[PDB]
C-alpha cells in the first residue's frame, strides 16, 4: 500500500496524500470567513492564543502578501509561512517583470499551479493547508480566490474555511439568498467587518472579545489587518444595535 | 574578407500573371579566381524555390538544413510547405543565428498551391523578411540587378514575356560584375509545370 | 540521474545480477570456437523456431570488429550490439594512436573491462 | 525611417513611413513598420529591421500568453517592461529603436524605447534616421489633448517631414489610431509621391535571350 | 544633468533637470530623472539612462520584497541595496545615483552613490555634468536645519546655475519633497528660474 | 528515502530475463495484429484497428501505419503514444543521415538506431520500456526490400514475412504455409488480408477495422512509391479479393 | 500503516509523525530556557555533568548569532549546531544586502523556513531540536521557540527540554506577578532559579548552570555571557530558593 | 532536497497492464460529463459546470478553455491537471510552432504535442500520469474541422462526435443514434444540448452549462473559436 | 603543404601531391605523401595549416573505416565527400578552425565512374573534372581547359599532368621537391612510382 504514501494513483483514481494534506488544513481548530462590500473585501478568522507564555501580538494566520493582496491561512503555521514567503515573492517578482500589481485571482491560480506539482511530482508533498486570499482588484473590484492542496482554486462572492465551514457557508448562502446580490452592499468597510463578525458569531453561536479575532481588509490600493483596539471598536458597535 | 562576396554569385525572382520566375548565375569562385561553372544556386523543397547568394558553405549547409525541415514538415503536416509558411521558417532559421549569422542573401519563390496566389520574397543574413511583390534580388551584382529589374519590370507579365524580362535582368547585370556569370539558369514555375531554362551567356 | 546500485552482494558473497546474467547467456544460441594450427573457426547455432526469416538482411551472429578479429556471443542480441559498437570504436581509436591495429588480447581485454565496469556502476544492470 | 506617435485627447497615434533600404539602395518601397503587440498596443519600428521585427513578435507572443492566462487585456506598462527588460540585456546589441503605442484600464500610453534598454514615457515621439525632421513638426505643432482628426494630421505631417527631408526615409504614410471605443489601421494613410511613369516600354519580344537547353517537368 | 537632494528641518528635498540629450540633440526635454523606489525613500538618477532605469527597477523590487517581510526599510537600507548594485557591477554600469528618504526615527537623510560603488552619508549632495558648475555656490550658501521654503529656494537657485552652463542640463526644474507631512511634487518653468 | 518505492525496471529475474521487457510483450501481445509481407516486386503492410466504433473519424485516422521517410515505413503494435515517441527520433535519424551522407538512410542503419534506443531502456535509467513492437517495411538500393521487427528489448530481426502484436503464433503459422520466395505484391496483398481475417478477434473483417500500405517501384522509371491506402481503396481490395 | 516510515509522509490523520519523533529526541534532552524582560533576553541551560573528567565552565552549549541574538536548543546538539550555522548564514547574507543587523523576527522565519524545508521532503530528516533563540533589534527585545515541524512563535517565556513542564509553571507564575515587567538583572536570577527547578526532572546527575543575556541597557543590545560574580550571585541565588 | 525519484512510477505489471495509467483513467470516469460533436460547417464541445459550492462564482471556473484562436479544448477528471496542460498546450503552440512558422498550429498536431506531454508523464521519473481525458475541436486551412480526444496513456483518436467521463457509455450511444454526416452546427448544438441533459441531474441551463463551438471566422482572419453565452446557450433550450 | 592537383578522366582519377615539407627557413622532408586512404576505392589528398592537415585527414580516415566496419559497405565518393564537408562546415565556426583544403578522388562502384571532389577549409564542396588547391589552380586551370577531354584515358590524364607539374616548376617560386602520384580506378588505389 504505498499508493498512500506518495502522490500516485490508488485502484480507485485518488490520491490519498491530497486527501490527508486536507485533513492536515483543520489541525489547528481555526475558522476563517470572507466577505466582500462596494469598496472592499473583508476577512476575518479566529484567534485562539491557548498559552499564557505566548507573545499574544505573534500568533497570526492572516499574512500581507503585497500591499493590495492580503492572505488568511487555514492550516499548520510552518507550512502557512512556506506559502506567505512564496506568495510574497511570487507578487514581488510579478512586478518588475510587468509593472503593475499582481492582481489577486492571478496570484492565487500561480499558487495553485504550485500546489498542483506537489499532487503530480513524488518527491514533493503537498502543504496541508488553504490560501484564501483577498484583495480590491483595479480591474475585478473586491475579490475572493481560495487555494487548496489539490492544487484547485476559485473565485469567491463570500466563503469561509475551517472544521465549522459548513455551517458558516450556510449562514452566508441564506443571507445572499435574501439580499439577491453578490456583495454586502454597504459603503464603509468598518460596517463590512461588523457584518462578517455578526455572521460568525451567529454561525458558530460564540460571542467573542477583541483577543479571539484577526481581522483583515483590503480597499482599493491597501490591504491591512485590523488591532485589538479596532476590533473593540468593530465589538462595541455590534453589541449597541 | 568580406565573407558575402569572397564566392560571388547573384540570384533574381520576378511575379507575373499566374506564375513566378526565379533565376541564378552559374560562379563559384576564390576571389579572383574562378573555380566552378557549375554551381546552382536555386533549390526546391516541394513546389517552393529558395535561391541563396552568399558564403557558398553557407549556402551548402542552408540547403541541407532546409530540406532537412521541410521533410520533418512534410512528415509532419501531411502536406508540402507553402511559401508563406516557407518564408517565415527561413527567417525564424536565420535569426536565431543573430550574433553568428550565415553570410546568406536568401530568396524565396513559389506558388501557394491552395490560393493560386504568386509569391516572392528576399531576406537579409539575419532574416528580416523583404516582401516585395514586383522582384526580389541578390547577391555581388544586387545593385545591377535592381537597376535592371526597375527598367524591364511591369506587372502581371504571361511566362514566355516574363522569361525574357528576367533573363535579360540577370544576364546584364552579371556581366557588368566580376564576381557573377559563367553560365545561368532561370524558372519559370506555373501552378502545375516548372520550365528550367540554361542561358547562354559571355564566359569571362 | 538513476544511481540505484543493482549489483551488489549477497550475505552468501555473490553478485546476483551477476549471475543471472549468466542465465541470460544460458539461455542463449550455442556459439563455439575452435583454433586450428593456422586458423580459427567460429560455429553459431540458429535456431529454426524462426522461419520465414530474411537470412541476407537478419544480424549475423558473427561480427567483424576489425578486418583481422571477430566477435560472436552467446546471449541478448541487443546487448551484444552494444559492445560490438564500443569495441569497434576501440579498434579504430587504437589503429589512430597506436599507429597498430588491436592485438586480440587487447581488444578482448577492453571488451571484458566494459563487461566489469557494468558490475559495479549504479543505475546499470 | 520615421516613426512617430503622439498622445491626443481619446488615445494614441501612431505613424511611420515605408521605405526599407539595404545600405542607399531601396529593397521596399512599400514595407510595414507599424507592429501589433496585442489588440490594444502597436509598435512602431526604426533601427535594424530584422531586431525590430523579431523582438517585436517574440514580446506579442509572450504578452498572448500572459493575457491568456490573466484573462485580461494587457497593459503598455508591461509590453514596455518585457522590451525594456530584453533590450538591456542584450546591452544594445539588439538594434531595435521602437515607438510603442496603446490604450490600457489605466488610459492611453506612449513610450519611446531604445535598443541600450532605457525608455522615456512621453505625449509626443520620434525616432529613426527622420526624427529630427519629424520632432520639428512636433515642437512647431504640438498642443496636448487633441482631437482625432487634429493629431492624425499632426503625426501625418511628421512623418510626411521624415520623408521629403531625410533620404534614409520614404514611400506611403501608414497611421494607427488608438482609442477605448476602436482601433483604425491605417495603410496607406496618404501616398505623398506618385510612382513616377516610364515613358518607354524595354520589354524584350520573345525569342530574344539566348536559350542552352530546356526541361519541364509536371506536378 | 544636475541632480541634488538637500536635508532640511522637516525633512529631505530631491532636485533635477529634466534634458536628456543624445549627443547635442536633446531626445526628451521633459524627462523625470526623480524616480521613487519605495513611498518616502526616491532617488537622483545620473548617467547611462538605460543602467540606471535598471538599477531603479531593480531597488524597487528588493524593498517592495523587504517590505512584504520586515516592514517598511530604512534610507540606510535603501542606500545599500543600490550599493550592493553599483559595486558588484561596476565594470558594466555607468550610474551616479543619489539616494534619499524620510524616516520618522531618523528624519531627513541622504546617500550619494559615485561611479565606484562607494557610498556617502551626506547633509545635501550634487551630481551630474552640471554639478561641477556649482560646488562653489553650493559650499558657500548651504546651511543645516533649513526651511522648507529656504531649501526650495537653495536647490532652485542651484539648479538654475547648473541649467545655465551646463548644455547637456536644462528644461524644467522638478523636486521632490519628503516630510512626515508626505511627499509633495514641485515643478519650476525656465520663465521663473532664468530670471533669479 | 526514494529506494522504498522503485520498482527496478532493469533487472535480470533468477531465470536471466528481463521482468519489464517480457511484461511489455505481454502488453503488445493484446494490441491489434499487424503484417508484414516482402514480395519480389514490393512490401505489403497490413493492420487491424482495435475497439471502434461508428463514430470514430476513419479518413483522419492512424494508430498503426507511420511512415518515417519516402522509402520507409512502420506498422505498430502496442502503446501508439510511445510509439510515436520513436517514430519521431527515427524521422530525425533519417534526416540526420540524409544532411549528413547526401544518401537516403539505408533502412537495416534506421533499425538498429531505434533498437538501441529500446535497449538503452532495459539497461540503465531504471525508466519502463516502450511497450511498442514495430514490423519496419522499407527499400534501398544495397539490399533492395526489406522486413524488419523489433520489440522492446532492442533485439531485431530480418524477415520475407512476419506478424507481431496479437495471435503472432496462429498468423505465423498461417503465413508460413502460403508463402512462396517468387510471389509477387498483389498475391502478398491478398496473403496479408486471408491471414488476418482468419486471426481476427472480430466476427468479420471490415474496411473500418483495417489500415493497409504498400511499397511499391512499381512505378515509372524504376522509383519507390510509399501507398498507405485510403478508406475507400480498402474497401475495395476487400471486395476483390472476395473477403467482403 | 508504514506512514511513520518516511519524512514528509502525511498520515490519514493529516499528521507527519517522523516530525513528531523528532519531537522525542527533543524531549529527551537537557532542560533550557528563556525569558523575556524589560529592554531584552535572558538564556539559560541545564548542561549534565555525565563525569568529574569534564572541564567545568569549557563544553558551552549557548550560541551566538551575528552579535546580538543568542541561540539555545534541547535534543539531538549537533543538529542545533547545524541550525546556528545556517543561522549564521542567513544573518550574514541580510546584513550584506541590508546593512542593518538582522531583526529577530526576520531571523526567527529563516530558520522557521529551513526547519519547515527538513519536512518537505523523505531524503532529509527532521531536526532533533527545539531552539530557544533571540535579542535585541530596532524595535525592542523579541524571545522566540522554533519546534521541529517549523513551528514558532514569539514567547514572554519559554522552556523546552526534559524540565519544560516544570520550568513552564515557573515562567507562568512570573509572567502573572510581573505585568509591569522583569529587569534584566532580575531575569538572571530567575533563569538560575528556574533551571534549579527544573533539574529535579534531570535529579540523578549534578548539572553545571549556564546562563546569557542580551539587554539594552545592561550588554549595550548585545550578546554576552553570564561570567564570574553575576554568574555565583544568581547560582547563590537559585541555591538558596532551592532551600 | 534530493529529487531521488530518478525512476518510473509507472511499470508494466505482470499481465501487461500500466496500473498507473489504467487508474488515472478510473480518475476520468469519475469526472464530470463532457462530449464534442463534429457538424459540417463547425464544431461543438460541451460539459456541465458542477459547481462546487453556490456561493463560489462557477464563472470563474472554465472547463472549456482556448488554445488557439481555431482551436478548443474541453475535458473530463481531474481540474488542476487539466489547467497545467492547457498553460504547456498553449505555449507549445507558440515556441515549437508560432514563433517558427507564422502561424498556429493545426488541430492534429497540437493534439500530438499534448499527447507527447501526457506519455512522458506516463514514463519519466518520479511522476504520475495526468488524471484527465481531452477534447480538442479545432479547424485548421488544410484539414478542415476536426474533433480529438486524449487520454492518460498519451493515446488519441479523431472523433464524429464522442463523450467522456461519467455518462459517456450511456452519451455515446445517444450521439451514434443521432449524428450523420449532413448535420448543420445548429443541428449538432441542438443533439449536444439533448445529450448533455441526460447526464446532468441538478439545474440545466446557461449558468450550469458550458459550450463552446468552432465555427465561422467572427470579426487576416477572426478567430473560429467562440464560448456561447449564458443567454445565447437558454435560448436554444426554448427550441429543445 | 603546398600543391595538390586532381583531375578526373575517362575511367579513374588522378591525384598529384608535393613531396616538400617547409619549416620556415629549412625543408624538414622531399618524400612526403599528402594523402590518406578512406576507403579502398576513395583517396584525400590534403594541404593547410601545419599539424591540422594530418590530423584532420587521420581523425576522417578513422571515422570512414569505422563506417566500413559497422555496414560491411564501402560508402560512395559523393556519401564521403558530403561527410567531409560537413566536418569543415562546423569547423570553421569553432573556437579554432581546421586550416585543411582536401581533394576527394574516388571510384563510384555503383555507378562505374570515377569522382573528383574539391572541397576548402570552409566547407565549399564542387564535383569537377579537375581541380586544385592554393596558387596551383591559377597556373594549372588554363592547360586543363586547355587540353582537358572527358573521354581521355589514364595516359593521356598523366601526360596532361606532367605539362601542369612543369608550368608548375617553371612558374612557382618554390621548390615544392616533385610530386608523388596516385590513380584511383575500379581496381583500387595505386601509387606512380615513376614521375
Ligand atoms: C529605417 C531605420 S533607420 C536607418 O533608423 O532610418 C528602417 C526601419 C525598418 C523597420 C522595419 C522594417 C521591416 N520590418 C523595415 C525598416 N530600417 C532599415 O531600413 C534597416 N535596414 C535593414 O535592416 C536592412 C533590411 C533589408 C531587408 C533591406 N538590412 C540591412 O541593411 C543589413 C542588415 C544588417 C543589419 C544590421 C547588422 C547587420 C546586417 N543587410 N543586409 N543584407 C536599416 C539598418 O537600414
Ligand atoms: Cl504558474
Ligand atoms: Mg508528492
Ligand atoms: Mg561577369
Ligand atoms: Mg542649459
Amino acid at each position: 500500500g504505498y499508493d498512500r504514501h506518495i502522490t500516485i494513483f490508488s485502484p480507485e483514481g485518488r490520491l490519498y496524500q491530497v486527501e490527508y494534506a486536507f485533513k492536515a488544513t483543520n489541525q489547528t481548530n481555526i475558522n476563517s470567513l470572507a466577505v466582500r462590500g462596494k469598496d472592499c473585501t473583508v476577512v476575518i478568522s479566529q484567534k485562539k492564543v491557548p498559552d499564557k507564555l505566548l507573545d499574544p501580538t505573534t500568533v497570526s494566520y492572516i499574512f500581507c502578501i503585497s500591499r493590495t493582496i492580503g492572505m488568511v491561512v487555514n492550516g499548520p503555521i510552518p507550512d502557512a509561512r512556506n506559502a506567505a514567503l512564496r506568495a510574497k515573492a511570487e507578487a514581488a517578482e510579478f512586478r518588475y517583470k510587468y509593472g503593475y500589481d499582481m492582481p489577486c485571482d492571478v496570484l492565487a491560480k500561480r499558487m495553485a499551479n504550485l500546489s498542483q506539482i506537489y499532487t503530480q511530482r513524488a518527491y514533493m508533498r503537498p502543504l496541508g493547508v488553504i490560501l484564501t486570499f483577498v484583495s480590491v482588484d483595479e480591474e475585478l473590484g473586491p475579490s475572493i480566490y481560495k487555494t487548496d492542496p489539490a492544487g484547485y482554486y476559485v473565485g469567491y462572492k463570500a466563503t469561509a474555511t475551517g472544521p465549522k465551514q459548513q455551517e458558516i457557508t450556510t449562514n452566508l448562502e441564506n443571507h445572499f439568498k435574501k439580499s439577491k446580490i453578490d456583495h454586502i452592499n454597504e459603503e464603509s468597510w468598518e460596517k463590512v467587518v461588523e457584518f462578517a463578525i455578526t455572521h460568525m458569531i451567529d454561525a458558530l453561536g460564540t460571542e467573542f472579545s477583541k483577543n479571539d479575532l484577526e481581522v483583515g481588509v483590503a480597499t482599493k490600493d491597501k490591504f491591512f489587518t485590523l488591532s485589538a483596539e479596532n476590533i473593540e471598536e468593530r465589538l462595541v458597535a455590534i453589541a449597541e444595535q | 574578407s568580406d565573407p558575402s562576396s569572397i564566392n560571388g554569385g547573384i540570384v533574381v525572382a520576378m511575379t507575373g500573371k499566374d506564375c513566378v520566375a526565379i533565376a541564378c548565375d552559374l560562379r563559384l569562385g576564390s576571389q579572383s579566381l574562378g573555380v566552378s561553372n557549375k554551381f546552382e544556386k536555386i533549390f526546391h523543397y516541394g513546389h517552393v524555390f529558395l535561391g541563396i547568394t552568399g558564403l557558398a558553405t553557407d549556402v551548402t549547409t542552408l540547403n541541407e538544413m532546409f530540406r532537412y525541415k521541410t521533410n520533418l514538415y512534410k512528415l509532419k503536416e501531411e502536406r508540402a510547405i507553402e511559401p508563406e509558411t516557407f518564408t517565415q521558417l527561413v527567417s525564424s532559421s536565420l535569426y536565431e543565428r543573430r550574433f553568428g549569422p550565415y553570410f546568406v542573401g536568401p530568396v524565396v519563390a513559389g506558388i501557394n498551391s491552395k490560393s493560386g496566389k504568386p509569391f516572392i520574397a528576399g531576406f537579409d543574413l539575419i532574416g528580416c523578411i523583404d516582401e516585395a511583390k514586383d522582384f526580389i534580388v541578390s547577391g555581388t551584382a544586387s545593385d545591377q540587378l535592381f537597376g535592371m529589374c526597375e527598367s524591364l519590370y511591369e506587372p502581371n507579365l504571361e511566362p514566355e514575356d516574363l522569361f525574357e524580362t528576367i533573363s535579360q535582368a540577370l544576364l546584364n547585370a552579371a556581366d557588368r560584375d566580376a564576381l557573377s556569370g559563367w553560365g545561368a539558369v532561370v524558372y519559370i514555375i506555373k501552378k502545375d509545370e516548372v520550365v528550367k531554362r540554361y542561358l547562354k551567356m559571355r564566359q569571362d | 540521474g538513476y544511481d540505484r546500485a543493482l549489483s551488489i552482494f549477497s550475505p552468501d558473497g555473490h553478485i546476483f545480477q551477476v549471475e543471472y546474467a549468466l542465465e541470460a547467456v544460458k539461455r542463449g544460441t550455442c556459439a563455439v570456437g575452435v583454433k586450428g594450427k593456422n586458423c580459427v573457426v567460429l560455429g553459431c547455432e540458429r535456431r529454426s523456431t524462426l522461419k520465414l526469416q530474411d537470412t541476407r538482411i537478419t544480424p549475423s551472429k558473427v561480427s567483424k570488429i576489425d578486418s583481422h578479429v571477430v566477435l560472436s556471443f552467446s546471449g541478448l542480441n541487443a546487448d551484444s550490439r552494444i559492445l560490438i559498437e564500443k569495441a569497434r570504436v576501440e579498434a579504430q581509436s587504437h589503429r589512430l594512436t597506436l599507429e597498430d591495429p588491436v592485438t586480440v588480447e587487447y581488444l578482448t581485454r577492453y571488451v571484458a573491462g566494459v563487461q566489469q565496469r557494468y558490475t559495479q556502476s549504479g543505475g546499470v544492470r | 525611417t520615421t516613426i512617430a506617435g503622439v498622445v491626443y485627447k481619446d488615445g494614441i497615434v501612431l505613424g511611420a513611413d515605408t521605405r526599407a533600404t539595404e545600405g542607399m539602395v531601396v529593397a521596399d518601397k512599400n514595407c510595414s513598420k507599424i507592429h501589433f503587440i496585442s489588440p490594444n498596443i502597436y509598435c512602431c519600428g526604426a533601427g535594424t529591421a530584422a531586431d525590430t521585427d523579431m523582438t517585436t513578435q517574440l514580446i506579442s507572443s509572450n504578452l498572448e500568453l500572459h493575457s491568456l492566462s490573466t484573462g485580461r487585456l494587457p497593459r503598455v506598462v508591461t509590453a514596455n517592461r518585457m522590451l525594456k527588460q530584453m533590450l538591456f540585456r542584450y546591452q544594445g546589441y539588439i538594434g531595435a529603436a521602437l515607438v510603442l503605442g496603446g490604450v490600457d484600464v489605466t488610459g492611453p500610453h506612449l513610450y519611446s524605447i531604445y535598443p541600450h534598454g532605457s525608455t522615456d514615457k512621453l505625449p509626443y515621439v520620434t525616432m529613426g534616421s527622420g526624427s529630427l525632421a519629424a520632432m520639428a513638426v512636433f515642437e512647431d505643432k504640438f498642443r496636448p489633448d487633441m482631437e482625432e482628426e487634429e493629431a492624425k494630421n499632426l503625426v501625418s505631417e511628421a512623418i510626411a517631414a521624415g520623408i521629403f527631408n531625410d533620404l534614409g526615409s520614404g514611400g506611403n504614410i501608414d497611421l494607427c489610431v488608438i482609442s477605448k471605443n476602436k482601433l483604425d489601421f491605417l495603410r496607406p494613410y496618404t501616398v505623398p509621391n506618385k510612382k513616377g511613369t516610364r515613358l518607354g516600354r524595354y520589354r524584350c519580344e520573345k525569342g530574344t535571350t539566348a536559350v542552352l537547353t530546356e526541361k519541364i517537368t509536371p506536378l | 544633468t544636475s541632480i541634488m537632494a538637500v536635508t532640511f528641518k522637516d525633512g529631505v528635498i530631491l532636485g533635477a533637470d529634466s534634458r536628456t540629450t543624445t549627443g547635442a540633440y536633446i531626445a526628451n526635454r521633459v524627462t523625470d530623472k526623480l524616480t521613487r523606489v519605495h513611498d518616502k525613500i526616491w532617488c537622483c538618477r545620473s548617467g547611462s539612462a538605460a543602467d540606471t532605469q535598471a538599477i531603479a527597477d531593480i531597488v524597487q523590487y528588493h524593498l517592495e520584497l523587504y517590505t512584504s517581510q520586515y516592514g517598511t526599510p530604512s534610507t540606510e537600507t535603501a542606500a545599500s541595496v543600490f550599493k550592493e548594485l553599483c559595486y558588484e557591477n561596476k565594470d558594466n554600469l555607468t550610474a551616479g545615483i543619489i539616494v534619499a528618504g524620510y524616516d520618522d526615527k531618523n528624519k531627513g537623510e541622504v546617500y550619494t552613490i559615485p561611479l565606484g560603488g562607494s557610498v556617502h552619508k551626506l547633509p545635501y549632495a550634487i551630481a551630474g555634468s552640471g554639478s561641477t558648475f556649482i560646488y562653489g555656490y553650493c559650499d558657500k550658501n548651504f546651511r543645516e536645519n533649513m526651511s522648507k521654503e529656504e531649501t526650495v529656494d537653495f536647490i532652485k537657485h542651484s539648479l538654475s546655475q547648473a541649467i545655465k552652463w551646463d548644455g547637456s542640463s536644462g528644461g524644467v526644474i522638478r523636486m521632490v519633497v519628503l516630510t512626515a507631512a508626505g511627499v509633495e511634487r514641485l515643478i519650476f518653468y525656465p520663465d521663473e528660474y532664468e530670471q533669479l | 528515502g526514494s529506494r522504498r518505492y522503485d520498482s527496478r525496471t532493469t533487472i535480470f529475474s533468477p531465470e536471466g530475463r528481463l521482468y519489464q521487457v517480457e511484461y511489455a510483450l505481454e502488453s503488445i501481445s493484446h494490441a491489434g495484429t499487424a503484417i508484414g509481407i516482402m514480395a519480389s516486386d514490393g512490401i505489403v503492410l497490413a493492420a487491424e484497428r482495435k475497439v471502434t466504433s461508428t463514430l470514430l473519424e476513419q479518413d483522419t485516422s492512424t494508430e498503426k501505419l507511420y511512415k518515417l521517410n519516402d522509402k520507409i515505413a512502420v506498422a505498430v503494435a502496442g502503446l501508439t503514444a510511445d510509439a510515436e515517441i520513436l517514430i519521431n527520433t527515427a524521422r530525425i535519424h533519417a534526416q540526420n543521415y540524409l544532411k549528413t551522407y547526401n544518401e537516403d538512410i539505408p533502412v537495416e542503419i534506421l533499425v538498429r538506431r531505434l533498437s538501441d534506443i529500446k535497449q538503452g531502456y532495459t539497461q540503465h535509467g531504471g525508466l519502463r520500456p516502450f511497450g511498442v513492437s514495430f514490423i519496419y517495411a522499407g527499400y534501398d538500393d544495397r539490399y533492395g526490400y526489406q522486413l524488419y521487427t523489433s520489440n522492446p528489448s532492442g533485439n531485431y530481426t530480418g524477415w520475407k514475412a512476419i506478424s507481431v502484436g496479437a495471435n503472432t503464433s496462429a498468423a505465423q503459422t498461417l503465413l508460413q504455409m502460403d508463402y512462396k520466395d517468387d510471389m509477387k505484391v498483389d498475391d502478398a496483398i491478398e496473403l496479408a488480408l486471408k491471414t488476418l481475417s482468419k486471426t481476427t478477434d472480430s466476427s468479420a473483417l471490415t474496411y473500418d477495422r483495417l489500415e493497409f500500405a504498400t511499397i511499391r517501384k512499381g512505378a515509372n522509371d524504376g522509383e519507390v512509391y510509399q501507398k498507405i491506402f485510403k478508406p475507400q481503396e480498402i474497401k475495395d481490395i476487400l471486395v476483390k479479393t472476395g473477403i467482403t | 500503516t508504514g506512514y511513520d516510515l518516511s519524512n514528509s509522509v502525511f498520515s490519514p490523520d493529516g499528521r507527519n509523525f517522523q516530525v513528531e519523533y523528532a519531537v522525542k529526541a527533543v524531549e529527551n534532552g537537557t532542560t533550557s530556557i528563556g525569558i523575556k524582560c524589560n529592554d531584552g533576553v535572558v538564556f539559560a541551560v541545564e548542561k549534565l555533568i555525565t563525569s568529574k573528567l569534564l572541564v567545568p565552565q569549557k563544553n558551552v552549549k549557548i550560541q551566538v548569532v551575528d552579535r546580538h541574538i543568542g541561540c539555545v536548543y534541547s535534543g539531538l546538539i549537533p543538529d542545533g549546531r547545524h541550525l546556528v550555522n545556517r543561522g549564521r548564514e542567513e544573518a550574514a547574507s541580510f546584513k550584506k544586502l541590508y546593512k542593518t543587523p538582522i531583526p529577530i523576527p526576520a531571523f526567527a522565519d529563516r530558520l522557521g523556513q529551513y526547519v519547515q524545508a527538513h519536512t518537505l521532503y523523505n531524503s532529509v530528516r527532521p531536526f532533533g531540536v527545539s531552539t530557544i533563540f533571540g535579542g535585541v533589534d530596532k524595535n525592542g527585545a523579541h524571545l522566540y521557540m522554533l519546534e521541529p515541524s517549523g513551528s514558532y512563535w514569539g514567547y514572554k517565556g519559554a522552556a523546552t527540554g526534559k524540565g519544560r513542564q516544570s520550568a513552564k509553571a515557573e515562567l507562568e507564575k512570573l509572567v502573572d506577578h510581573h505585568p509591569e515587567g522583569l529587569s534584566a538583572r532580575e531575569a538572571v536570577k530567575q533563569a538560575a532559579k528556574i533551571i534549579y527547578l527544573a533539574h529535579e526532572d534531570n535529579k540523578e546527575k549534578d548539572f553545571e548552570l549556564e546562563i546569557s543575556w542580551c539587554s539594552l541597557s545592561e550588554t549595550n543590545g548585545l550578546h554576552k555571557f553570564v561570567k564570574g560574580d553575576l554568574l555565583q550571585e544568581a547560582i547563590d541565588f537559585a541555591q538558596k530558593e532551592i532551600n | 532536497m534530493t529529487d531521488r525519484y530518478s525512476f518510473s512510477l509507472t511499470t508494466f505489471s505482470p499481465s501487461g497492464k500500466l496500473g498507473q495509467i489504467d487508474y488515472a483513467l478510473t480518475a476520468v470516469k469519475q469526472g464530470v460529463t463532457s462530449l464534442g460533436i463534429k457538424a459540417t460547417n463547425g464544431v461543438v464541445i460541451a460539459t456541465e459546470k458542477k459547481s462546487s459550492s453556490p456561493l463560489a462564482m462557477s464563472e470563474t471556473l472554465s472547463k472549456v478553455s482556448l488554445l488557439t484562436p481555431d482551436i478548443g479544448a474541453v475535458y473530463s477528471g481531474m481540474g488542476p491537471d487539466y489547467r497545467v496542460l492547457v498553460d504547456k498546450s498553449r505555449k507549445v503552440a507558440h515556441t515549437s510552432y508560432k514563433r517558427i512558422y507564422g502561424e498556429y498550429p493545426p488541430t492534429k498536431l497540437l493534439v500530438s504535442e499534448v499527447a507527447k506531454i501526457m506519455q512522458e508523464a506516463t514514463q519519466s521519473g518520479g511522476v504520475r500520469p495526468f488524471g484527465v481525458s481531452l477534447l480538442i475541436a479545432g479547424h485548421d486551412e488544410f484539414n478542415g474541422f476536426s474533433l480529438y480526444q486524449v487520454d492518460p496513456s498519451g493515446s488519441y483518436f479523431p472523433w464524429k462526435a464522442t463523450a467522456i467521463g461519467k455518462g459517456s457509455v450511456a452519451a455515446k450511444t445517444f450521439l451514434e443514434k443521432r449524428w450523420n454526416d449532413e448535420l448543420e452546427l445548429e443541428d449538432a448544438i441542438h443533439i449536444a444540448l439533448l445529450t448533455l441533459k441526460e447526464s446532468v441531474e441538478g439545474e440545466f441551463n446557461g449558468d450550469t452549462i458550458e459550450l463552446a463551438i468552432i465555427g465561422d471566422e467572427n470579426p487576416d482572419k477572426g478567430p473560429r473559436f467562440r464560448k456561447l453565452t449564458s443567454q445565447e446557450i437558454n435560448d436554444r433550450l426554448e427550441a429543445l | 603543404m603546398d600543391i595538390i592537383l586532381g583531375i578526373r578522366v575517362q575511367d579513374s582519377v588522378i591525384l598529384a601531391s608535393s613531396k616538400a615539407v617547409t619549416r620556415g627557413i629549412s625543408v624538414l622532408k622531399d618524400s612526403d605523401d599528402k594523402t590518406r586512404q578512406l576507403s579502398p576505392h576513395t583517396l584525400m589528398s590534403f594541404a593547410g595549416e601545419a599539424g591540422d592537415t594530418v590530423q584532420f585527414a587521420e581523425y576522417i580516415q578513422a571515422n570512414i573505416q569505422l563506417y566500413s566496419i559497422r555496414e560491411d559497405y564501402e560508402l560512395s565518393p559523393q556519401a564521403v565527400s558530403s561527410f567531409v564537408r560537413q566536418e569543415l562546415a562546423k569547423s570553421i565556426r569553432s573556437r579554432r578552425p581546421y586550416q585543411v583544403n582536401v581533394l576527394i578522388g574516388g571510384y563510384d562502384k555503383k555507378k562505374n565512374k570515377p569522382e573528383l571532389y574539391q572541397i576548402d577549409y570552409l566547407g565549399t564542396k564542387v564535383e569537377l573534372p579537375y581541380g586544385a588547391h592554393g596558387y596551383s589552380g591559377f597556373y594549372t586551370f588554363s592547360l586543363l581547359d586547355h587540353h582537358y577531354r572527358p573521354d581521355m584515358t589514364t595516359e593521356e590524364g598523366l601526360d596532361l599532368l606532367k605539362l601542369c607539374v612543369q608550368e608548375l616548376e617553371k612558374r612557382m617560386p618554390m621548390d615544392f621537391k616533385g610530386v608523388i602520384v596516385k590513380i584511383v580506378d575500379k581496381d583500387g588505389i595505386r601509387q606512380v612510382d615513376d614521375f
